[PDB]
C-alpha cells in the first residue's frame, strides 16, 4: 500500500544540474524505513545513487558520485528529491526511487531523463510507403524524426489497425533529437484500397500528426 | 471458574508482534463455545486438534498469544512457513498443536494519517526458534562494514511499523491474531473443556 | 568497487524447462546477494535476498544459492511469465553493484526475416535530409546483422538499428535500421543496398533500390 512516483524532466542540458523529485504516498517517509535512487542508462545494468533513513536524516551516497548528489527528505510534503550537478551524456537514464536500500521491495515506476542539448520539439512524420502487390503481405510504416523530449505515441487508424504493427524503440541521433519508425504488415490486396493512416501524438509538446501512407 | 479468554481477544491493545504477548491460562473450565459461536473471524484454523475435542479434553496448560499483523501475512502463523513474521517475529513449530484465529482490525488499528505503533522485526541474524520473542532493537549489519552502534553504511534499525491508514487494501489493513497452544504435560491437567 | 558479472547474459528456454543463471563478484561477498526480475518497461522486482531467501509473495520454483564469490539463480518448471531479465545485486560495500543482466526469451522455431527497404520520402527531402529504412520481421533468433551497402561500399557510422521485445504471439522479434545523410549527400550515390545475415538464411539477403527509379 506504499507507492512510489518519479516526478521532473526529462529535459536536461550538458554541464546542468539535474532535478527528480520522488512523490510517496502510503507511508510517510520521516516515521520509519530507508529510501534511495537507481538509475539504469538504456539497454544497460542498474546503479546504485544513494540513500537515506527516514527516521534521522543519515544520507550515504556513491562514491563515483559523491561530490554530484544530493538526495534530501522535503519539509512537510512527504517526498524526497535528487540532484545531480554537471551532468553529461553519461547520466541520460531511467532513474527510479526505491525503498529499503538493502533489498530494494518496492520500486517507482522509472521516469526517462535524456541528457542533449535539444529543446522540447515536434516530430516531423514521414510516411514509409509500400512497392509490392515482394511479399504475399506488404509492408508499410511512419517515420517519426527529429523530437527531443522522449514521449510519443503511435497508432494505426485511430486504434484500429493493432494487428501486424511494430512501433520501435527511438534511438537518440547526434543532433540530440529522437528517431523512431512504427511500421504495419498488411495484405498485398489492400494497398490502394483500405486507407492507412498512422495517428502520432507527442504529449512534451502540443504535436498531434495524422499521416495517410499510400503506394508511391 | 471459566477460563479467560474474553481478556485476550476483547483486549483493547493490542500487542507487536515481535513483543508478541503471551497469557498462559490454568486452573479453569474453558468455554469454546463462544469462539466458533462467533462470524467475525476471518481465519480459524485448527492443527492436531479439534473443536469436539476440545471440548471433551484437558491440558496440563494452554498459552493463548495475541499480536497484530497486516492481511496477507496471516498466513506466515502457521506450521512450516517462511516470511519476515515466521523468520523473524512469530515461529510457529512445525508439530504444533492448537488454533490459529485472526480477524481484521482496520477499525480498531488504523488511524487516519496512518497508524505507527505497531512494529515488526524487518531484520536478523537467523531465524526465530519457535515460540520465541525477539525484543532486541540493536542495529542491523546488512553487510561486510561494522556497524558501531550507529547508523553506518548497510546498517538499519531492525524494527519497522506498519503505515495503517483505513483506506489501505485488505492483504495490508491490520488483523488482529490469537495463537492458542494446548500443551499436555506428565501432570495433572488444570485446564478442561466442559465436556469433561 | 566489487564488479559483478553474470556468465549466460542470454539464453532461450521453452515452458516447462529449468534454468540455471550464474552471477559473479569479483571478491567474496558472503551472501550479501539480491537476485531480482525485471521485464522491459517495468522497475525490478525482488525475488531472492541473502542469496538464498526468497522473497514472501514469489512461488518457489525461483532458488538461489551460492557463497563466497559464485551465486546461482536456478527456475524450475518454466512459466510464460518467468520469461524476463533477471540482474543480481551485492550489498557487502559502499558502492551496492549489479550485475549486467541476463535476458531469458522463449525458444522458438528458427524463422527467417522479411526483409523490407524503404527509400526517402519526398516530403523528407523536400526538408533537406533523407532517411533510408530498412526493416526486419518475425526473425525468431534475436541476434542479426544489418549491413547498409551505397554504390558497393560498405557503409559504417551513419546508421542506427533497434529491436523490439519478443513478441507475445508468435515469439519472434523485428528491427528496424536507418541511414541518415543531407539531400545532397543522398543524391551523390545512386544505388541503396540493405544487406542482412541471420542463422534463418544459407546466404545473406539484399533488398536494393535505385534513387531515382
Ligand atoms: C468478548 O468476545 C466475545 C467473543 O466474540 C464476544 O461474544 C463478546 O461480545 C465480547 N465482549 C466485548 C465486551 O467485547
Amino acid at each position: 500500500q506504499v507507492q512510489l512516483q518519479e516526478s521532473g524532466p526529462g529535459l536536461v542540458k550538458p554541464s546542468e544540474t539535474l532535478s527528480l523529485t520522488c512523490a510517496v504516498s502510503g507511508y510517510s517517509i520521516s516515521s520509519g524505513y530507508y529510501w534511495g535512487w537507481i538509475r539504469q542508462p538504456p539497454g544497460k545494468g542498474l546503479e546504485y545513487i544513494g540513500y537515506f533513513s527516514g527516521t534521522t536524516g543519515s544520507t550515504y551516497y556513491n562514491p563515483s558520485l559523491k561530490s554530484r548528489v544530493t538526495i534530501s527528505k522535503d519539509t512537510s510534503k512527504n517526498q524526497f528529491s535528487l540532484k545531480l550537478n554537471s551532468v553529461t551524456a553519461a547520466d541520460t537514464a531511467v532513474y527510479y526511487c526505491a525503498r529499503q536500500p538493502p533489498r530494494f521491495d518496492v520500486w517507482g515506476p522509472g521516469v526517462l531523463v535524456t541528457v542533449s542539448t535539444a529543446s522540447t520539439k515536434g516530430p516531423s512524420v514521414f510516411p514509409l510507403a509500400p512497392s509490392s502487390r515482394s511479399e504475399s503481405t506488404a509492408a508499410l510504416g511512419c517515420l517519426v524524426k527529429d523530437y527531443f523530449p522522449e514521449p510519443v505515441t503511435v497508432s494505426w487508424n485511430s486504434g484500429s489497425l493493432t494487428s501486424g504493427v511494430h512501433t520501435f524503440p527511438a534511438v537518440l541521433q547526434s543532433s540530440g533529437l529522437y528517431s523512431l519508425s512504427s511500421v504495419v504488415t498488411v495484405p498485398s490486396s489492400s494497398l490502394g484500397t483500405q486507407t492507412y493512416v498512422c495517428n502520432v501524438n507527442h504529449k512534451p509538446s502540443n504535436t498531434k500528426v495524422d499521416k495517410r501512407v499510400e503506394i508511391k | 471458574n471459566l477460563c479467560p479468554f474474553g481478556e485476550v481477544f476483547n483486549a483493547t491493545r493490542f500487542a507487536s508482534v515481535y513483543a508478541w504477548n503471551r497469557k498462559r491460562i490454568s486452573n479453569c473450565v474453558a468455554d469454546y463455545s463462544v469462539l466458533y459461536n462467533s462470524a467475525s473471524f476471518s481465519t480459524f484454523k485448527c492443527y492436531g486438534v479439534s473443536p469436539t475435542k476440545l471440548n471433551d479434553l484437558c491440558f496440563t496448560n494452554v498459552y493463548a498469544d495475541s499480536f497484530v499483523i497486516r492481511g496477507d501475512e496471516v498466513r506466515q502463523i502457521a506450521p512450516g512457513q517462511t516470511g519476515k513474521i515466521a523468520d523473524y517475529n512469530y515461529k510457529l513449530p512445525d508439530d504444533f498443536t492448537g488454533c490459529v484465529i485472526a480477524w481484521n482490525s482496520n477499525n480498531l488499528d488504523s488511524k487516519v494519517g496512518g497508524n505507527y505503533n505497531y512494529l515488526y522485526r524487518l531484520f536478523r541474524k537467523s531465524n526465530l526458534k519457535p515460540f520465541e520473542r525477539d525484543i532486541s532493537t540493536e542495529i542491523y549489519q546488512a553487510g561486510s562494514t561494522p556497524c558501531n552502534g550507529v547508523e553506518g553504511f548497510n546498517c538499519y534499525f531492525p524494527l519497522q511499523s506498519y503505515g495503517f491508514q483505513p483506506t489501505n487494501g485488505v492483504g495490508y489493513q491490520p488483523y488482529r491474531v490469537v495463537v492458542l497452544s494446548f500443551e499436555l504435560l506428565h501432570a495433572p491437567a488444570t485446564v478442561c473443556g466442559p465436556g469433561s | 568497487d566489487i564488479q559483478m558479472t553474470q556468465s549466460p547474459s542470454s539464453l532461450s528456454a521453452s515452458v516447462g524447462d529449468t534454468v540455471t543463471i550464474t552471477c559473479r563478484a569479483s571478491q567474496g561477498i558472503s551472501n550479501f546477494l539480491n537476485w531480482y526480475q525485471q521485464k522491459p518497461g517495468k522497475a525490478p522486482k525482488l525475488l531472492i535476498y541473502d542469496a538464498s531467501r526468497l522473497e514472501s509473495g514469489v512461488p518457489s520454483r525461483f532458488s538461489g544459492s551460492g557463497s563466497g564469490t559464485e551465486f546461482t539463480l536456478t527456475i524450475s518448471s518454466l512459466q510464460p511469465e518467468d520469461f524476463a531479465t533477471y540482474h543480481c545485486l551485492q550489498y557487502d560495500s559502499d558502492p551496492f553493484i549489479f550485475g549486467p543482466g541476463t535476458k531469458v526469451d522463449i525458444k522458438r522455431t528458427v524463422a527467417a526475416p522479411s526483409v523490407f527497404i524503404f527509400p526517402p520520402s519526398d516530403e523528407q527531402l523536400k526538408s533537406g535530409t533523407a532517411s533510408v529504412v530498412c526493416l526486419l520481421n518475425n526473425f525468431y533468433p534475436r541476434e542479426a546483422k544489418v549491413q547498409w551497402k551505397v554504390d558497393n561500399a560498405l557503409q559504417s557510422g551513419n546508421s542506427q538499428e533497434s529491436v523490439t521485445e519478443q513478441d507475445s504471439k508468435d515469439s519472434t522479434y523485428s528491427l528496424s535500421s536507418t541511414l541518415t545523410l543531407s539531400k545532397a549527400d543522398y543524391e551523390k550515390h545512386k544505388v541503396y543496398a540493405c544487406e542482412v545475415t541471420h542463422q534463418g538464411l544459407s546466404s545473406p539477403v539484399t533488398k536494393s533500390f535505385n534513387r531515382g527509379e
